């Protein structure tokens, strides 16, 4: 399967060896392609994988290294070890975690359902509200991750098959894939799911105080954020094109854009910044910190005051006055 | 009156603007850095690797003593 | 056959054709949106301001209104149903103003329709008594004549000269659909936003048409690349226009709500095809789509659009004309910003490779080694160990050109090594050589010997250096016999002390070609020696890609003239406004921001094209003989950078303009007004910030003069308060001469809790500003 | 969130302490983000941007303001019955 | 108190004077934290945490408040009395 490295995305085909169990071997493998010249000036990239299984705690480890050579010269390695599971049931706590998966299942069902129930006929918009588009964001994500995981325990068939006879290569790259995709997706539903508590947060007159505030707030924080997303990919295209080609930092719009963010912090290295470019390169870097600083971080503060101070005095002039 | 005291602090400030400028800039540091350099981190001897900034036993002073501190010693020096 | 070949047969992607559907959608979002705002606004002189009481005739009892019609040059009114008390009584006149705003001349041309509400008034109305009140586009003079029923009678101040030329004064600016988005008189039907949509969808499926004819239906021989020339021959870019025009053209008409949405998913499909199509294109073919579409709608703009029209109470007027500028100004800044989009980011692919060409070079070089250099006598086992190998090695290495070595003689030696500290930076500078020599060392006997004088050329100046900044000449040894006796030219060099003794530097440079990713790079190395012995290390890796001037009319051409149109149309239109006023317009943004805009757009422009004719002269140059001379490329890859920068600094320029042009949003206004009416106060905080930083800075440099590395606490409380960063590792290196700008900089990051001070002063401004558009 | 996608990696998210830990010390810009980036390619440097900005443009900005509208309530009213009666 | 916890351990810790300049600088963002966890497993991460939290979110806001209600004041009584003659 494709795989997408840094230069490119390459694919499952080419040309391949399955090594040997024994060092010698392997190593008159190794040695008798170095001699018939098998890297030369076509090559592309070069990949090596292998497993490892650990049996005291039941966990595969799957190794990729790959190398590419790009068309300009030079050489690009990159690496990838991913843990697995493929053995769940072993012990009790297995068992328990797969009863809590079940659960689990049986919540989504329920939550979606409940969903559904309301949307028919109650409240046709049902979107002004912004906690009703985290819901269904919510269970959007776990039927995705509930699919995928489905998807991937189901079939085992590599491992069963590399189980028959062990001399051969155990090919287990798209459940690492996978064990990817599904970790990313998990992290992310545990994020929102974890966000959607503030709507139960209103217990006394402060928590609702701050949440009317914010949510006065949200719209000209959004007006004003345009303009300073603006300002920072103008500032972000200028260092692209400028010190893009010599600096490493600026190398990709989305480094630059890092690159930027990491400049707030105060983790910029000047030394090489400086030499990239004698003129532009200060003024480019003084001008940012001026404008970002002095300028841009205070009127969110000036919005951001005026509004929290305005609902206050509206929720003291209509108390005690009524 | 104001301008009086205006000019009159312009030229303070500008008599002593300059009369700081020749106790800068006239390349102390440069001296003492160099002095530092050559008696601090220079190693006691080719078959040691350390220095008088890494002493670290009694042993080490005394390989100190005679070594890089007469060579710095000995080699515009030595008042007295 | 077959014409629909299978197109997509790579991955690349071309920016051209996603850089110009991207404006063109992005003009339109923003030309609804203040469009939808003018038609909300105005959804409710051709005559004076004198009484227009008729009383002439009787039994004209019919309550109905009557049409005024003054045409001119672009100027149209209708009738004026007003409310009056009269309200057409029996044998009654009918005297009142009217809003119609249409600035008429005093030309025989006016129409005085009277209706008939049932029966037909038999009352004779000479005319409205006025001769001159505002503009006095008509006369007082007296008609009362009849005419049909329900007709007007046809005047000054039914033959085929007057059935449908009434029409070719109507439609003239309505049917005509680019100039009557801001044209469109009212009581009709348009929406103001009809008459906007179709025309965007016109244009994309031009678009559309041209990338699709380009890509897919080439099969004439296949009509372009290998017989087609970039140039205009009046066929390959015209006649392809105008029949991509007619193929498609009837779709406009058949179109012309529900049905309104699946025009914006045709112009949707339009582009996504056009995007699609546009991955496998060369440069040329897409400059001459570019041209062709271009074309295709200068076509549609002259030679067809006229050629179907054949079958409280007095400031409501001044917010519609501002509109109708707003409209030229967004076109107008679309535009520009188009030209300066195509002109920086037409090479985006270029720029990652030359990234990574740049860094392959420099690490197969042993730019770790060459920077580790000890001295100035060891350079020779360098060159004979990575250098004569990378050149002459059979890998890749394409060298295009041979290499070559300059040094400097200085005409006179240097005392011996520095015994403990060496130079500070470059101490002992004195002269340098320019006379000629002998073999072996500086001794002619006979005449011109083998060192000869290497005069300096014409061309890549300098390299501002550690010690000083040669610009052209030194001593020039080839190094060349490419095959084997590159090495025993560099052993004979060594043997007969060729620059042994009273050397500077080396500048080694010679060249690097990149077949496969299709950019030249420029490679210069320096050894600049400050003392004898040990010595410095420096080396620059520009990539390019070389274009020049004699390939055509490639991109870079197409926007530098557009860039130059550009600049010296605003320079006009500055000059105007500048001496209609005289003088004394100074305090503004003003000159002080037109004249900076035009000498950017008018350098940018001339610094692409002297890129462009260098490049083409440093070619023609070395195609006189390869196994001969050097040609030093190096200038032109300086040149290039330049330019990029330039057209980088403009766009920042256009797209910070686009921030302030949000203020037309009313409750975003406050934004730009807070920051403009807080400019004094920040000022005064800055100044206030920079002189106590002046004054603890000058405290700290004089304070310590010490080198203690000792507690002293009454000393250190002050200093090393921050300098555990400040001290060595801020920038004390060697920025504080080097780059001044930068350590104001730095500083700032570290006690960036000062600048909060503006926090202070913005938001009271801030506050300020939401009581005065808000309560009056 | 960081603990769930760099706990196998990076070793600032080796525990969940060490993640809280690393947070703080992200605000003082005390990290690496040359092992986040390539640890996860996409979905680490959005952690790291959003984590940023709503951070330092919204939460500090929030703080200040509640800490500026109580001060000058309390000088309003200490001199409002105080100074007039 | 992180004198008394990290006192023996540390050497930023190591006297009274260096426990303050060490305190100023990690307000400064030069942070550690790798001995700093070392010497003290617990209330070695407890001390840093609150530090930089009180610090950073409300301890510093305070000087503004005051500065900015002043501000507003002598902008107010400069600008209402005055300028309506
Ligand atoms: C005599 C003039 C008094 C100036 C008052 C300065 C107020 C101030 O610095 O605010 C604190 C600042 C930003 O707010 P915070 O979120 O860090 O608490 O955070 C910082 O301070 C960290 C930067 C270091 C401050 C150095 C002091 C100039
Ligand atoms: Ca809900």
């Amino acid at each position: 399967s494709s795989h997408w490295g840094i230069i490119a995305t390459y694919s499952g085909a080419g040309y391949y060896l399955d090594l040997s169990r024994t060092r010698e071997e392997t190593a008159a493998q190794v040695a008798s392609l170095k001699k018939n010249v098998w890297l030369d000036r076509g090559t592309r990239a070069t990949f090596i994988d292998f497993s490892v299984y650990n049996a005291n705690i039941n966990l595969f480890c799957v190794v990729r290294l790959l190398v590419e050579f790009p068309a300009t010269g030079g050489v690009i390695p990159s690496w990838q070890f991913q843990p697995l599971k493929l053995i769940r049931y072993v012990t009790t706590f297995d068992f328990f975690l797969a009863a809590c998966e079940i659960i689990f299942c049986f919540f989504i069902f329920y939550y979606v359902v409940e969903e559904i129930l309301e949307i028919r006929i109650h409240k046709l918009h049902y979107f002004r509200s912004f906690w009703n588009c985290l819901d269904v964001v919510i269970v959007v994500l776990s039927v995705v991750a509930i699919g995928i995981n489905i998807y991937r325990t189901s079939n085992v068939e590599v491992l069963l098959q590399f189980l028959e006879d062990q001399n051969t290569f155990p090919n287990f790259e798209h459940l690492a894939y996978w064990q990817i995709q599904f970790n990313n997706i998990a992290a992310v539903t545990v994020f929102f799911v974890w966000i959607k508590l503030f709507k139960f947060i209103n217990f006394n007159r402060t928590m609702s105080q701050l949440s009317t505030t914010m949510s006065r707030c949200a719209k000209d924080l959004f007006g004003f954020a345009i303009m300073f997303f603006i300002i920072f990919l103008a500032y972000a295209q200028l260092a692209y094109l400028v010190f893009g080609t010599q600096v490493d930092d600026f190398s990709t719009f989305q480094e630059c854009i890092f690159t930027q963010f990491r400049i707030i912090l105060g983790d910029i290295n000047f030394a090489e910044i400086e030499e990239a470019n004698r003129v532009l390169g200060p003024i480019y870097f003084t001008t940012f910190v001026f404008f970002m600083f002095f300028i841009l971080l205070n009127m969110f503060l000036a919005i951001i005051n005026d509004t929290y101070s305005e609902v206050k005095s509206d929720l003291a002039q209509q108390k005690a006055e009524m | 009156s104001v301008l009086r005291e205006l000019v009159t602090y312009l030229l303070f400030l500008i008599v002593l603007c300059i009369l700081t400028y020749g106790m800068m800039s006239s390349n102390v540091y440069y001296y003492t850095r160099m002095m530092s350099q050559l008696f601090l981190d220079t190693p006691v001897s080719k078959t040691e690797k350390t220095n008088f900034k890494t002493l670290s036993s009694m042993e080490d002073f005394w390989k100190f003593t005679e070594g890089s501190l007469l060579d710095g010693l000995y080699w515009n020096l030595l008042l007295g | 056959h077959v014409r629909f070949v299978f197109p997509e047969p790579t991955a690349d992607v071309n920016y051209i054709v996603m850089l110009t559907c991207a404006v063109c959608l992005v003009t339109y979002m923003v030309m609804a949106a203040i469009l939808h705002k003018l038609d909300q606004l105005d959804a409710s002189r051709f005559k004076y301001e004198i009484l227009v009481k008729t009383g002439w005739g009787r039994g004209s009892g019919t309550t109905a209104h009557v049409g005024i019609m003054l045409y001119g040059v672009d100027s149209r009114s209708g009738h004026r149903h007003l409310d009056g008390d009269r309200a057409f009584h029996r044998n009654s006149l009918d005297i009142f103003r009217i809003a119609t705003p249409h600035s008429l001349g005093s030309v025989w041309k006016i129409r005085v329709w009277h209706d008939n509400k049932g029966l037909s008034p038999a009352w004779f109305l000479q005319h409205v008594i006025v001769r001159d009140l505002q503009t006095a586009r008509s006369a007082f003079f007296l008609v009362n004549d009849w005419l049909s029923v329900e007709t007007e009678a046809n005047g000054g101040l039914l033959r085929f000269r007057r059935l449908l030329v009434a029409e070719l004064q109507r439609g003239f600016f309505d049917k005509h659909i680019w100039l009557s988005i801001w044209d469109r008189p009212p009581r009709s039907r348009f929406t103001r936003i009809q008459r906007a949509t179709c025309c965007v969808l016109l244009i994309c499926l031009f678009l559309g048409a041209n990338a699709v004819w380009y890509g897919a239906v080439g099969d004439s021989a296949y009509s372009t690349g290998h017989v087609s020339r970039l140039s205009p021959l009046s066929v390959d870019t015209v006649a392809v226009g105008l029949v991509s025009s007619v193929v498609v053209y009837p779709v406009y008409l058949a179109i012309l709500s529900l049905a309104h949405g699946l025009s914006l998913l045709l112009v949707a499909v339009a582009v996504a095809v056009s995007g699609w199509v546009g991955a496998s294109f060369p440069p040329g073919v897409s400059v001459a789509w570019l041209l062709s579409s271009s074309a295709s709608f200068l076509a549609s703009f002259l030679g067809w659009e006229p050629l179907k029209v054949l079958l409280l109470a007095k400031e409501e007027a001044r917010k519609v004309k501002r509109l109708h500028g707003m409209l030229r100004s967004l076109l107008v800044y679309m535009l520009f910003l188009l030209v300066t989009l195509l002109a920086s980011y037409g090479d985006a692919s270029c720029h990652g490779h030359a990234y990574r060409l740049q860094s392959a070079i420099k690490q197969e070089l042993h730019s770790r080694a060459f920077l580790a250099i000890t001295r100035s006598e060891e350079l020779w086992p360098w060159m004979a160990h990575v250098l004569l190998p990378y050149v002459h090695g059979n890998q890749s290495s394409p060298e295009l050109g041979p290499p070559r070595l300059r040094q400097v003689r200085l005409q006179e030696a240097l005392y011996p090594d520095p015994p403990g500290p060496r130079v500070h930076t470059c101490s002992a500078a004195g002269g340098f050589s320019t006379s000629d020599y002998d073999v072996g060392w500086e001794s002619p006997h006979n005449g011109s010997g083998t060192w000869a004088y290497s005069a300096p050329d014409l061309l890549g100046a300098w390299s501002w250096g550690s010690c000083a900044v040669y610009d052209s000449g030194g001593y020039v040894q080839e190094l060349g016999l490419s095959l084997e006796e590159s090495r025993d030219r560099l052993r004979f060099l060594q043997l007969h002390n060729w620059l042994d003794n009273r050397s500077r530097a080396v500048f080694l440079e010679l060249t690097r070609y990149s077949p496969a990713v299709g950019l030249h790079a420029a490679v210069t190395l320096r050894l600049e020696f400050p003392a004898a012995g040990r010595a410095l290390a420096a080396l620059s890796v520009r990539p390019f890609a070389l274009r020049r001037l004699s390939a055509g009319l490639s991109l870079p051409l197409l926007t530098s003239v557009c860039l130059l149109l550009f600049a010296v149309h605003f320079a006009v239109a500055e000059a105007r406004t500048w001496h209609r006023e005289g003088r004394w317009r100074v305090l503004r943004l003003g000159a002080w921001a037109r004249w900076l805009l035009v000498a950017l757009t008018a350098a940018t422009a001339l610094v692409r094209l002297a890129q462009l004719g260098a490049a083409d002269r440093q070619w023609t140059r070395f195609v006189r003989g390869r196994p001969r001379r050097f040609t030093s490329f190096d200038q032109v890859a300086q040149l290039s950078s330049a330019a990029r920068g330039l057209a980088a600094s403009l766009l920042f320029l256009l797209l910070v303009k686009a921030a302030q042009q949000l203020r037309f949003v009313r409750q975003w206004s406050v934004f730009g007004k807070t920051l403009c009416r807080a400019l004094p106060e920040l000022l005064g905080v800055t100044l206030g910030l920079v002189v106590l930083g002046v004054a603890y800075a000058q405290l700290a440099i004089l304070l310590v003069s010490s080198c203690v590395d000792s507690l002293w606490s009454v000393a250190q409380a002050l200093l090393v308060l921050c300098p555990g960063t400040g001290l060595s590792t801020l920038c004390p290196a060697e920025s504080w001469h080097l780059s001044p700008l930068l350590c104001v900089g730095l500083w700032a990051l570290r006690l960036w809790g000062a600048l909060r001070l503006g926090a202070v002063i913005l938001r009271w401004r801030y506050h300020a500003l939401r009581g005065e558009l808000y309560r009056p």
